[PDB]
């Protein structure tokens, strides 16, 4: 089946932002047991913009990866000019919904580094802030994840689509 | 060094492109076919990459606050974080470079031009030095041109 070439992106996808959501959580959390200076902060700024170019980075990989397998089994037979363009359309929208969760997530880091600086201090609004961070970086993975079965649910019904057509 | 040469060339370019808004009519080193096509590559991919995650990377640009040229040094910092991994790729090479040229656009709003060829320098230092082996693996700009082919 060529759909496996669109289940594996939309699973590499899936993961690079739960990665990415992981590797946030750890970051506030590192950065909230530590004592802050001003150098201990920057190093974690840019830590926080690695993470969030590596999620990038990699979601952008998979996709382009994910299109030349696609294209690998147009030349091979072993999919048609209806069959890969609606493919390449799955793998577009996997594209979208993956880089908006890593805006959102970026965003969502945004939020959080304003917490350390100003509402921080005190073990209660910093356990509150980490659980808040927690919750929301989850909410963003899950909609990734929900919206890219959807994604592939789309695909596998505009391929009974297409076989439907016949030859007409 | 050819490599070291061809990069800063291609990255030079691009981030030049994106801050000022002319090409460099100029003509290039010995590579000229591979360069330009990788320059095409880069204003396809870079730009939808820039466009696409620009939330992120104006999040990203403030909270990193590049004024000067010692502030340039950050982004090639944030490099070493980025390959911390192991994990070698040209969709992430591909998006240091927009977000290189992200940064470029905002040091010439504020007048400071003058940290374009340095971060470009930084950037390209950081790849070839760091990656030599695998770029030529990956045989260099012309993979790079070929992953990005649709």
């Amino acid at each position: 089946d060529a759909k496996k070439v669109a289940k594996k992106a939309a699973i590499q996808a899936a993961r690079r932002i739960t990665e990415l959501a992981q590797v946030l959580v750890e970051l506030l959390k590192e950065a909230l047991k530590l004592d802050l200076t001003q150098e201990m902060r920057k190093k974690l700024i840019e830590r926080y913009a690695a993470a969030i170019i590596r999620a990038i980075g990699d979601i952008n990989n998979a996709i382009y990866q994910a299109k030349q397998e696609a294209e690998k089994l147009k030349k091979a037979g072993l999919v048609d000019s209806d069959q890969l363009d609606a493919l390449l359309r799955a793998l577009d929208e996997l594209q979208k919904v993956a880089s908006k969760a890593a805006n959102q997530l970026g965003r969502l880091f945004e939020e959080a580094l304003k917490r350390l600086d100003k509402d921080n201090g005190g073990e209660e609004e910093k356990d509150r802030t980490a659980k808040w961070f927690e919750f929301e970086a989850r909410a963003i993975e899950i909609a990734l994840r929900l919206a890219a079965i959807g994604d592939v649910f789309d695909l596998e019904k505009e391929w009974r689509k297409l076989k439907s057509r016949g030859k007409l | 060094d050819e490599l070291y040469r061809q990069s800063l060339e291609i990255i030079s370019r691009y981030l030049r492109e994106q801050a000022t808004g002319a090409k460099d009519t100029k003509p290039m080193g010995r590579s000229g076919a591979t360069s330009r096509k990788a320059l095409e590559t880069l204003r396809r991919v870079g730009d939808g990459v820039q466009r696409n995650h620009e939330t992120a990377f104006q999040g990203m640009l403030r909270k990193l606050d590049i004024k000067n040229e010692d502030d340039v040094k950050s982004l090639s910092r944030v490099m070493i974080h980025v390959f911390s991994d192991g994990v070698t790729n040209w969709g992430r090479i591909v998006t240091l470079i927009s977000f290189g040229a992200f940064v470029a656009k905002h040091l010439k709003t504020i007048n400071q031009e003058s940290c374009i060829e340095p971060l470009a320098e930084s950037i390209t230092d950081v790849l070839v030095r760091t990656k030599r082996d695998w770029l030529v693996k990956q045989r260099g700009w012309d993979g790079f041109v070929e992953f990005f082919h649709v």
